[PDB]
């Protein structure tokens, strides 16, 4: 309203070009090309019309691509998790039982998908829904490298998600995720990302929740006035940079994917999904993915898939690395700071 | 204007401008934006003290951020001069030949790179040798003032004492030199100094050009042509003499607290900048410098044969009946590792330079000496 | 393999009881230890000649 | 940005009905352009191509979605240029498969089933929007299925997509409509074999090259190798000048068949399933 | 023979070589400056607010166009340097291999090659420790921990023993004959012919040619291992001490002007890196300014040493009690900067 | 205009004569790789000598070999004081339409991706050279895929003659050839590598079946003048049916539940159709003229739309 | 490690094998946790090496 | 303390190594002093 | 305004008397030099920290 630091609070409100740009054209002349040569309310809500006036007297400010969807909360938990994780939406499972009966190579169980799959819908009860990613970790944290924090994000979802026997949820949904690759159907041809959270509505059984598609992340009005804020949060088994691993230490914008990793064996399937920060182009990236993971390339077609995930627009990206709280259980987190959400397609194995 | 002598018997300068830029990041938050701009606003104390909050959050960083070109110029001129800066040990030797010579036969090239070589491994880390001495450091400080020949410019003003007397240059220093220095060696002879304010502007005489508009051809209208540029050239001198106008009238001298030291003939600021700038900062002193030196150590060598005796007969005897292992030919070192270590270094270190196969990597030689034809020797011995 | 003054740490062949014949396994190994009985037994590296 | 396709006189009634029942319908056109006309659109612009001179038409012409719907002209805006200006553009299912949330849709020419103008005398046939995970999947059962007439399989003919049953048989018009498809995936593949064991034995060049070579081939390629060369054979052969020959052949029906998404669908405050013939918010922008 | 010598070496014989080792060093110091009443002009330009969008928020980012310009003619300002703190590198030993690099034709027999390379590069601390990256730099093995500060690395100019060592009492130039611009004289193939013509004499010891006859000679068993022509190091990060001594291309492109030559090495460019964990031939990133008084004048500094631990001990006596050579040992003492420093 | 353009914005240095500064103003609508997406680079970062290794300047093969492994970019305005280039990855314009310019020798057409060459062709390899700085600034030749695709098949096929003419191209009925270039073996190391991989991965069990078809297509050629046309004059496959008589086995293993072709079919594309994008760079950049014309000359700009 | 130099004194790792290394001869007697002396009272200096 | 402040005004693993090389010597040498320099003034003084 | 008068700071000073103590002026500034185990310490048989 006015300040004096004006040549940065006028630059804040969206500037003297845009004056000058009009006063050639507008401000000067005729030319364009001319001839030659009732106490405490009212006015509190009289000033709020005045105040939708000062919403019509006047409206950088990015754009976004907001999405909402009806989910149920038997795999995910919009409450549990607060506001700034990774989603995931899923096919529909319906399709599951007859592409395993194709795709699956010969000799290997086909009927185990949707036996497996069975068995969760009788798990979780005791309907294309949505996977939360922090779910998604304890369920392939049985083939990682740090196991511990494996176990702190086993630590909290057994305690803070909705349901009766989370870890009965887990050791299920772990179950399926060994029949995907064992019938060869693997879990990026299922697994489609959804945006990140900024709010959801509780109801009984199925929550609304609310995520960007498409954009930005910290300029969305989350609905509470104080904090319309909410940073991105991944767990500390996940995050894999390629700065470090591979010495690229320059400054320079940073893009995020999401990777899995295949090993097929006979019955002792893993899976480990990463988030890899990289300064690469995602054309060069599968020669990155060659010199890191050929451990399950032996024991196997390709071993990795992997798609975009979101860009930090920064010149020299800030990350944390910090201990947050899920209720009562510290988990070591890292959370990322800046990041524009644009999603991308999966990468092929056969 | 070079000076020329008569002797019996039988001119401009120009120089480049270095062009830099300094930067700055002054961020906000959105958090931030919706109070500024006057969104997120209500008629609650709570809103309004929460702009407060948020309004002093700028006047925090803005002058912390002009604050830093201040410190700017102040860090360039250090990185500046240390590059206009040849090293003392480097000029004496010069300053004599220039002043004296100035001469172009070879064997005045020649006797330079002696007394360069010889002048730099003495006088290099003065201090730190013979800093236990005196009359030696104050014949030192001397060497500094007047290695430099003045410059050409002539300021507006100058930097002068409390009584007036003008100031010559600027020592800059660590701070742990300038509190030896003004102990033992110095005396700061004033306190208090008088430096000017303002800085300068340009006066300007351009290329003058014009392009204008023109509705009907006329002469009158072409004749605006030929006026409209007095009336440009009419405007420079208004431009110009306002500045000058307006150079006699700021004000101009100050009172500031500064080092003034005499040294020999002449007063100099003395000054460390280490705390007013570099303090608390992320940025080094720039004075704090670096050297590279290359040592030389043989290995396996011999001794001629001169040179194979012994100080004295019984001088370093091995337990009676035991060999000598002085006198057979060494295949080692010793020296002093950086924190007074004996170090050693022997052949044995040598395999990774050596076991190698590029060793035999000949063929680089035997084209390469074979480019010139080569004649045909007596083959008596290089023949099967 | 050196981690004592008086005993010997070498690579044997487990699982093998001795004397066991003329041609020992290709079973894995384990460090085994003896007993170095007299100085001489130290090695000539550690008591120079 | 949004162009305009002016409809030339003489419509009766249901002509002009017709226009007004495909809103949301998608239009390729040969270039971003104010003025246009409906020729331009119609299938007589094409000319009738096969399933293959389809996709090379639909990679050089530009889509666009048509808008409002004007009874003097048609107003459609490009794909690629005014749906990155404006926010979100609806768009109608013709498909009989349910779209997501979030998927990303190309489009097939209409080789399963198309409205024809009698009054301005010409036929409009219409692309499909179906998603490109099923796109790259029914392009792949038809060219199987043109490969068993020129000698099926029970299965192949029937489709799964989001608890929704299709039909790819629902003939033989279809599988002369897409026969030069199978003369060029059949001679790519029998060219593209030979080529790979006409050169591991006559090369096999060694170190560690044929070494990783061979370790791919233990019993994988060279015992597919010995298998095919058991009903095959081992002058010059010009052996190095095919490989430039199948690279510009097989790298060119990749471009073919790859079938990229335009159309990325993220609703809000909608179905997350949009059932048949119904309009989806479709946005290509981030 | 390659083989043969990894015997002769390790077990004890001494061979008919000997070599003279080289390394670097890096000292930081503490200068002083001194100036004019002007001794420089200072032109500083107007702000500009560039205004960017993050998800952070906002930023401002300002700028300040300025220049320079040095308006004295002759010498208007002078640096110096008063001490010295803590030596940077350790002086070390820390011997070269050229494992590290890559790009040498190994010699026939597999079997023999890989006998050898796995008796050098184990147990190494510096030789790599996974097998060379077909592309990119092997990677020296991490070190659980560092104290001194980082370590040189020596290199070994193999020479022939005969080369009196009073060449070595004062400070000299590794490859035994003079180079340098510096020295030249004014034709098109002086600092050429420096160098490579051994029909002349070497203008640091006129009565003789080399004191090299393998390290100085073009085409020799020294320019092959160091050259920037040969690029048979190019491979490995490790700085090579000697590189700017061998290296004929460099040489000949500096400028002769001595009015010039000594600013610049009072700014010269660091050819290596402190902030690395051993010493890398520096990131093109990072810069750092060091005075090289060897840039100028192609020499290095001798420094204490000797070939018994006893004829050593007289050293530290001072000077003129060092008993210089006994039978066949002998003692050399530096002539330096560091010379009195006591450092 | 974070998301819309993306400034990234090379300095020019303060020393560059006149004529070598007024040589950049013909550097309109080229192409620079950048390493990183910093919003501040040098004209170093951007020249060959960014590009060289240690002591090794790889040839025109392996030129390819790190531009993927970079971000092109195209100058959007020569300044005196910077040259400025949009990212092709990240956002185009405020429109998203830039413009090139034709280094080929070849003309464009509309809606034709467009795929960036190193300088390969005969009297083509113009490097614009900073006398004052010392630095070449390799520009690479924008061309249309069926060139970009054989281009890149006659250098991979010349390495290979190396290990035991070919430089001639035509198009349009234009003869042109490109330079005949001795070619560093460590670079056709990781391009061999990449055929195999992706021709060994490209041949399943159904695969058989199509092979038995092959006297079909002999017996279909002496009466259709397309697939007479199709194979070629010197094609393999009319070699190989005359020495080869192929068969399939009876039965397949689980060969009920399992469908043959159809699994033949996704492993060719993922493996055979995709070799090309494995061997160049992927076309992100066709040409969509709004109202010029339908073909595009040489030297002339062109605007430039998206391609997914 | 004795796979390792010595931060101290780089070019060897150690400068006894009979104490440096995990149950070398001296780790057994003076290690805190093998608690062997751990009954007198009498002051070991070595305990917290 | 001398020794420190004079690292806290420049981080690398290096610069971390030469403290302790500076901390030890400057132990082993100023722990205690009125003992050594008593005798000298101007070291005491300083 | 950014910097204010400092809450801190607007007390009036206090009541100061007359106190028998060193002042040692070392370098620039002055400090009590102060020795403590007459005033305290003494006949009391607490240690002198």
């Amino acid at each position: 309203t006015k300040p004096l630091p004006t040549a940065p609070m006028a630059w804040a409100e969206s500037s003297p070009r845009e004056l000058a740009g009009h006063a050639p054209l507008r401000r000067v002349l005729r030319p364009p090309i001319a001839r030659r040569d009732t106490r405490a309310t009212r006015d509190d809500t009289e000033q709020a019309v005045d105040k939708i006036l000062r919403g019509a007297r006047r409206a950088g400010a990015p754009r976004y691509h907001l999405t909402r969807q009806v989910t149920l909360t038997d795999l995910c938990q919009p409450n549990a998790e607060r506001a700034g994780a990774l989603l995931l939406a899923l096919r529909h499972p319906t399709d599951l039982p007859h592409l395993a009966r194709h795709r699956a190579p010969p000799g290997r169980q086909t009927e185990r998908l949707a036996e497996a799959w069975g068995q969760l819908l009788e798990a979780s009860a005791l309907r294309a829904g949505l996977v939360s990613f922090n779910f998604l970790v304890a369920a392939c944290a049985a083939a990682y490298d740090a196991r511990d924090a494996a176990e702190a994000v086993r630590a909290h979802i057994t305690t803070n998600y909705g349901g009766t026997r989370a870890g009965a949820r887990l050791d299920r949904f772990s179950e399926c995720l060994r029949a995907m690759v064992h019938t060869h159907v693997f879990p990026h041809e299922v697994m489609r990302f959804f945006g990140g959270l900024v709010s959801w509505v509780t109801q009984d059984e199925l929550a609304s929740v609310t995520a960007v598609c498409s954009g930005p992340q910290e300029a969305t009005h989350t609905g509470h006035p104080g904090r319309p804020r909410s940073a991105v949060t991944i767990p500390a088994c996940a995050f894999v940079d390629l700065d470090a691993e591979l010495c690229l230490g320059g400054p320079g914008a940073a893009f995020l994917y999401l990777v899995f990793t295949y090993r097929q064996c006979r019955d002792q399937e893993l899976c480990c999904v990463y988030v890899v920060k990289s300064q690469l182009p995602p054309r060069g990236l599968e020669a990155a993915l060659e010199r890191l993971f050929g451990r399950l390339r032996i024991t196997n077609c390709t071993y990795a898939a992997f798609a975009e995930l979101g860009v930090m627009p920064d010149d020299s990206p800030r990350c944390l690395h910090r201990t947050e709280r899920f209720g009562a259980v510290g988990v070591p987190v890292v959370i990322l700071e800046g990041v524009v959400w644009r999603p991308g397609g999966w990468r092929a194995c056969a | 204007h070079q000076p020329l002598i008569a002797r019996d018997g039988p001119n401009y300068m120009t120089k480049v401008i270095d062009r830099r830029a300094l930067n700055a990041a002054f961020s906000l938050a959105t958090e931030a934006i919706a109070l500024l701009t006057g969104e997120a606003l209500d008629g609650t104390g709570i809103s309004l003290h929460r702009q407060l909050r948020a309004i002093q959050q700028l006047a925090r960083n803005v002058q912390a951020v002009l604050g830093a070109f201040e410190r700017g110029t102040a860090d360039q001129m250090l990185h500046v001069l240390l590059e206009k800066a040849p090293p003392l040990a480097l000029l004496l030797p010069m300053q004599r030949y220039l002043d004296n010579g100035r001469l172009a036969t070879r064997v005045a090239r020649a006797t330079l790179v002696a007394e360069l070589k010889r002048s730099f491994c003495d006088t290099s880390f003065f201090l730190g040798k013979a800093g236990h001495r005196r009359e030696a450091i104050e014949a030192w400080l001397v060497d500094l003032t007047t290695a430099t020949q003045p410059s050409v410019a002539v300021p507006r003003l100058t930097h002068a004492d409390t009584r007036g007397r003008p100031v010559d240059g600027v020592l800059v220093t660590t701070a742990a030199i300038k509190q030896r220095l003004l102990q033992s060696f110095l005396k700061v002879e004033d306190t208090e100094a008088d430096v000017p304010v303002t800085y300068g502007e340009m006066v300007l005489n351009g290329a003058n050009l014009v392009t204008a508009l023109v509705m009907g051809k006329a002469v009158r209208s072409l004749d605006d042509v030929g006026r409209h540029l007095l009336e440009m050239q009419e405007e420079q001198l208004e431009a110009n003499r306002e500045t000058l106008d307006e150079l006699e009238s700021a004000p101009q001298t100050t009172r500031v607290r500064a080092d003034l030291v005499a040294i020999g003939d002449r007063l100099v600021f003395l000054e460390a900048l280490e705390k007013r700038i570099y303090a608390a900062t992320n940025v080094p002193y720039p004075l704090v410098g670096a050297m590279d030196l290359t040592f030389v150590l043989p290995l396996g060598l011999f001794n001629p044969a001169m040179e194979r005796f012994a100080a004295h007969a019984g001088d370093l005897v091995p337990a009676p009946g035991h060999p000598e292992p002085r006198a057979f030919p060494p295949r080692q070192l010793f020296f002093w590792g950086k924190d007074h270590q004996v170090l050693r270094l022997s052949m044995e270190n040598a395999v990774g330079t050596v076991c190698h196969p590029s060793l035999m990597n000949i063929d680089a030689a035997v084209g390469g000496v074979n480019h010139d034809p080569v004649e045909a020797a007596n083959p008596y011995g290089a023949y099967v | 393999l050196e981690l004592h003054p008086a005993f010997d740490f070498f690579a044997g062949v487990a699982d093998v009881e001795l004397p066991g014949g003329e041609v020992p396994p290709a079973g894995p190994g384990a460090i085994q230890a003896t007993w170095r009985v007299v100085n001489g037994n130290l090695p000539l590296a550690l008591c120079p000649v | 940005f949004e162009a305009d396709i002016a409809i030339p006189s003489g419509i009766s009634r249901p002509d002009a009905a017709a226009l007004q029942r495909c809103e949301g319908r998608v239009v390729f056109l040969p270039t971003i352009r104010r003025q246009l006309a409906l020729a331009d659109v119609a299938h007589e612009s094409f000319v009738s191509p096969d399933t293959l001179g389809l996709l090379l038409a639909y990679r050089r012409r530009f889509p666009a979605v048509i808008t409002r719907v004007l009874p003097t002209r048609i107003v459609a805006c490009p794909v690629d240029l005014g749906l990155t200006h404006a926010g979100t553009v609806n768009l109608r299912n013709t498909s009989p498969v349910d779209l997501c949330n979030g998927d990303p849709v190309s489009l097939v020419p209409p080789v399963f089933e198309d409205v024809r103008l009698e009054s301005l005398d010409l036929t409009l046939r219409f692309p499909v929007p179906l998603p490109t995970p099923l796109a790259r999947e029914i392009v792949a059962r038809l060219v199987a299925r043109g490969i068993r007439d020129l000698n099926e399989l029970p299965d192949l003919n029937v489709l799964y997509y989001n608890g929704a049953r299709l039909s790819l048989v629902a003939l033989a018009s279809v599988n002369t409509e897409l026969r030069s498809l199978v003369l060029n995936m059949v001679y790519s593949i029998t060219e593209g074999t030979t080529l790979i064991l006409t050169l591991i034995p006559r090369l096999l060049a060694l170190g560690y090259v044929n070494a990783l070579l061979q370790m791919q081939s233990v019993t994988r390629e060279a015992a597919q190798l010995i298998h095919p060369e058991a009903p095959m054979l081992m002058r010059r052969l010009p052996l190095y000048e095919a490989l430039v020959a199948w690279l510009a052949h097989a790298g060119q029906l990749g471009d073919i068949l790859a079938l990229a998404p335009a159309v990325r669908v993220c609703t809000f405050d909608g179905a997350a399933v949009v059932q048949s013939g119904d309009m989806a918010p479709v946005i290509r922008y981030p | 023979s390659p083989v043969a010598l990894y015997h002769q070496l390790k077990t004890g014989l001494h061979p008919g070589f000997g070599f003279t080792v080289v390394r670097q060093d890096r000292f930081v110091t503490e200068n002083v400056l001194f100036s004019e009443r002007a001794s420089e002009a200072y032109f500083l330009g107007q702000l500009q607010v560039a205004r960017h969008e993050t998800g952070g928020g906002v930023n401002f980012t300002l700028t300040q166009p300025r220049g320079n310009v040095d308006l004295g003619v002759g010498y208007t300002a002078v640096a110096a340097t008063a001490t010295v703190r803590n030596p940077v590198t350790d002086m070390g030993n820390l011997p070269q291999n050229f494992y590290l690099g890559r790009g040498a034709p190994p010699l026939l027999d597999n079997a023999a090659a890989v006998y050898l390379r796995n008796a050098v590069v184990a147990g190494n601390r510096l030789g790599p420790a996974q097998p060379l990256p077909v592309f990119g730099c092997a990677q020296v093995p991490r070190r659980a921990g560092m104290d001194h500060g980082q370590d040189a690395v020596c290199e070994f100019i193999a020479t022939p023993v005969a080369t009196d060592i009073n060449y070595f009492r004062r400070p000299c130039n590794p490859r035994g004959r003079a180079a340098g611009g510096v020295y030249a004289g004014d034709k098109e193939g002086d600092v050429i012919a420096l160098m490579y013509d051994h029909g002349q004499s070497d203008p640091a010891r006129p009565f003789a040619a080399t004191a090299n006859p393998w390290a100085s000679q073009r085409f020799s068993y020294g320019d092959l291992l160091y050259n920037g022509a040969y690029h048979l190091n190019g491979a490995s990060p490790v700085l090579s001490p000697c590189f700017k001594f061998f290296t004929a291309a460099d040489i000949t492109a500096k400028h002769r002007c001595l009015e010039r030559l000594i600013v610049e090495t009072g700014s010269a460019v660091s050819t290596a890196t402190a902030a690395s964990d051993v010493q890398f031939k520096r990131p093109p990133g990072c810069r750092e300014l060091v005075e090289d008084p060897c840039g100028l004048f192609q020499e290095a500094y001798p420094i204490t040493c000797a070939s018994d631990p006893a004829l050593l001990r007289s050293a530290r006596d001072g000077e003129a009690h060092a008993r210089e050579t006994h039978f066949t040992q002998y003692l050399i003492y530096d002539a330096s900067p560091l010379k009195g420093l006591s450092l």
